[PDB]
């Protein structure tokens, strides 16, 4: 989320996430990420 | 059967979803079992007869 530079649309950048425990409030915290609308999920069971 | 739902258990929708779309989902589930049930009865009685 902090990266410096993101790739373009069409060569879109993938990253591999496993093996470790995710907290999902640092981000959530933040406001400037105000578009935050979550499919097949719901923000707040995210932590769960 | 999930009946049109996106899980068929029902601790998953309970976990996964919040209450405003969750109840969408058993409603559904809720009633496709109810006409099963019922289903059931309705031969169960025309067995008896």
């Amino acid at each position: 989320f902090n990266a410096t530079r993101f790739a373009s649309v069409y060569a879109w950048n993938r990253k591999r996430i496993s093996n470790c425990v995710a907290d999902y409030s640092v981000l959530y915290n933040l406001a400037p990420f105000f578009t935050f609308k979550c499919y097949g999920v719901s923000p707040t069971k995210l932590n769960d | 059967s999930k009946f049109g739902a996106i899980s068929s258990v029902l601790n998953d929708i309970f976990s996964r979803l919040d209450p405003p779309e969750a109840e969408v989902q058993i409603d559904r589930l809720i009633t496709g079992r109810l006409q099963s049930l019922q289903t059931y009865v309705t031969q169960q009685l025309i067995r008896a007869a």
